[PDB]
């Protein structure tokens, strides 16, 4: 389940 | 033009790297070619480069295999330190920006040691304590969160130093980290390994303090399932998470192949575009070895073609890029005796769809993208670079510039094309050979006579004036027009001392001579027309030559054979018209000779011709 938020 | 800001800039740097090796200078690095317009844009390309050149700076074997570097267990090790030290670095960069407002802030300032960055980064992003932290603090801060954002940042000197100040509160901790910063590729010894693992899995699988969690199977690799969402909530922390947990040679294990396969297969680009933000994706493929993926996809971007052709470029520019070795297979694929954690990409399609955008109106730019296919060819044998220049001829039209103009005083200024190969009699004839397929005669000479081909040319310009030899030469005429460049070509191959095979050469100025005898014919200088046409020995005037004549009509040129009817019609009109100004006996017995020689000769035309023949020379009589 690894999240698809990027580093922003 | 067809080509944006962004691309002609790239188009600049591939001319330079094209004209360093036309010139055989230093390889320079392509990398860094593409990184300098990168900076004229928005950071969001910025950061890619520097993420490639960080991906593609380890050592290889020059003049390798690309397949063998690729799979070779050396390389792909270093990948993920590269990665893993991108990865780290970029999220140091986060943390900065997080605690200064601009990079520029912090740099004035002073960057501040990794530690007392980190510490000025715990502040904002935990202000209050939490709760279920463990092991107390060190200097206002949970122990834990230090040594994990440190590691995060890459300084696992300044985490040791947490630890070091900490020594009594972390019990047996101490020796199995500085085991860990000492031993090389982030791995401890089997023994220790199993130690630690044992002791966290024994009564600490499930620990109030997450960044504790973190830490020990950072350290040891373990509980590969368990993302640790609780500290890893971004990609970046995502990918850096598992590359430190991936292993090389069965339970609570993960490897690169596995990992990188995983991610894709399971996880696709729906799962990490959903945010419509790509580059999210490709760092994802690119950042786990996985070049031809990520190029593919960001080729797929109508807004970041540019940037992922180049990202091929310098894949293939460096032996790193698994091409495909068939042409006809779709863009990206796995050949059939490959294992199936490795992909290809077309590359010869990629970049012929890249350039059919600009190629019609920015011919010069194409050229040097087609360059990189030098190295190619095709089922049937030709150069593709060779054959791409024939393509983006025969539809550009663009003789002049890049196959370079031939003058019609013998000069020959080069070509664009003339920079990137000096033998160039191939193409010329390749696009003069198709223009001669398409009944485009006159520029199928024109070109045909570019590459010094006089077989051709006096073929085609036997062609071209045949027809036009009896008609009237008058201002832009199409004879003048055809004439002219005949004689301008006549000239060219007397002064250069050049000819074609007797047959095409003879015909070729024996046509202008004819032309000049009916240029002087239709002006009415008889006497000057009369003269022309005695020289060529065609028409016989006694009857002694009416044998040899004969014969020789067999084996001339069928273009010249068609005309016969017209010149001997013409002589005669010359002879009738000399008479009505001995004399009389002489053109009399010319006038017969005529007539015994086109009764003799099978030709165009020749009822209605031996006709008028007989009658003009009745009225002499």
């Amino acid at each position: 389940a690894p999240p698809v938020r990027s580093i922003y | 033009s067809s080509l944006d800001n962004i691309e002609m800039a790239y188009a600049r740097q591939i001319y330079i790297y094209n004209e360093k090796i036309v010139n055989g200078h230093l390889q320079p690095n392509l990398v860094d070619l593409c990184a300098s317009v990168a900076e004229l844009d928005d950071k969001s390309i910025s950061d890619m480069w520097t993420m490639v050149k960080q991906m593609t700076d380890v050592l290889l074997t020059p003049a390798t295999d690309a397949l063998k570097n690729r799979s070779s267990v050396e390389v792909r090790m270093e990948f993920v330190r590269q990665a893993l030290a991108y990865l780290e670095q970029s999220y140091k960069n986060y943390t900065l920006v997080t605690v200064f407002g601009n990079l520029h802030q912090a740099q004035l300032g002073g960057v501040p040691g990794t530690y007392q960055l980190v510490r000025s980064f715990l502040n904002i992003k935990l202000p209050a304590p939490l709760p279920g932290l463990q092991d107390g603090e060190v200097e206002g801060h949970p122990v834990w969160a230090l040594i994990y954002y440190c590691m995060r940042c890459g300084d696992l000197l300044a985490a040791s130093q947490v630890v070091n100040r900490a020594q009594h509160q972390l019990g047996e901790f101490k020796t199995w980290f500085q085991e860990y910063m000492n031993s090389k590729d982030r791995r401890l010894s089997p023994a220790t390994e199993n130690k630690l693992r044992l002791h966290y899995r024994r009564a600490l699988r499930n620990n109030t303090d997450p960044y504790k969690r973190a830490v020990y199977c950072i350290i040891g690799r373990c509980d590969v399932t368990d993302n640790q969402s609780e500290v890893a909530d971004k990609t970046e922390d995502y990918l850096w998470l598992k590359l430190n947990q991936v292993c090389f040679d069965p339970q609570d294990r993960l490897t690169l192949s596995q990992f990188q396969k995983q991610l894709l297969e399971d996880y696709g680009e729906s799962h990490f575009t959903v945010n419509q933000q790509p580059f999210l994706y490709f760092q994802v493929l690119f950042l786990t070895a996985q070049f031809e993926a990520a190029v593919a996809f960001l080729f797929r971007m109508e807004r970041l073609r540019c940037h992922a052709v180049h990202v091929a470029l310098v894949l293939f520019e460096l032996k790193l890029l698994l091409k495909s070795s068939g042409q006809s297979a779709q863009l990206l694929s796995h050949e059939p005796g490959d294992p199936p954690c490795l992909r290809r990409l077309n590359f010869v399609r990629l970049l012929m769809l890249y350039t059919r955008k600009f190629e019609s109106t920015d011919p010069r730019e194409a050229l040097q993208y087609f360059y990189f296919l030098r190295d190619e060819k095709d089922s049937q044998g030709e150069n593709m670079f060779l054959r791409c220049v024939s393509e983006l001829v025969i539809e550009s039209r663009e003789f002049d510039m890049i196959l370079g103009k031939l003058e019609n005083d013998g000069s020959r200024k080069p070509g664009v094309i003339d920079k990137f190969t000096s033998d160039t009699k191939p193409i010329i004839n390749k696009v003069a050979s198709v223009a001669e397929n398409k009944g485009l005669f006159e520029e199928a000479a024109k070109l045909y006579d570019l590459a010094k081909n006089a077989d051709k040319v006096l073929e085609l310009m036997n062609k071209l004036l045949s027809p036009v030899v009896p008609q009237i030469s008058a201002p832009q005429s199409n004879k003048e027009r055809l004439k002219n460049m005949a004689l301008s070509i006549a000239e060219r191959y007397r002064a250069q001392g050049i000819s074609a095979n007797k047959f095409v050469d003879s015909t070729f100025y024996l046509l202008l001579d004819l032309i000049t005898f009916f240029d002087e014919y239709h002006s009415g200088h008889i006497d000057r027309a009369f003269d022309i046409i005695e020289r060529l020995k065609l028409v016989p005037l006694n009857q002694e030559s009416v044998e040899e004549r004969v014969a020789a009509f067999r084996n001339f040129s069928d273009e010249i054979r068609h005309n016969l009817s017209e010149v001997l019609l013409a002589t005669m009109n010359i002879l009738f018209t000399q008479f009505k100004r001995d004399r009389d006996s002489q053109l009399r017995s010319q006038a017969r000779t005529l007539i015994t020689f086109a009764g003799m000769i099978p030709y165009r035309t020749s009822g209605d011709t031996n006709a008028r023949l007989v009658q003009m020379e009745v009225l002499m009589n």
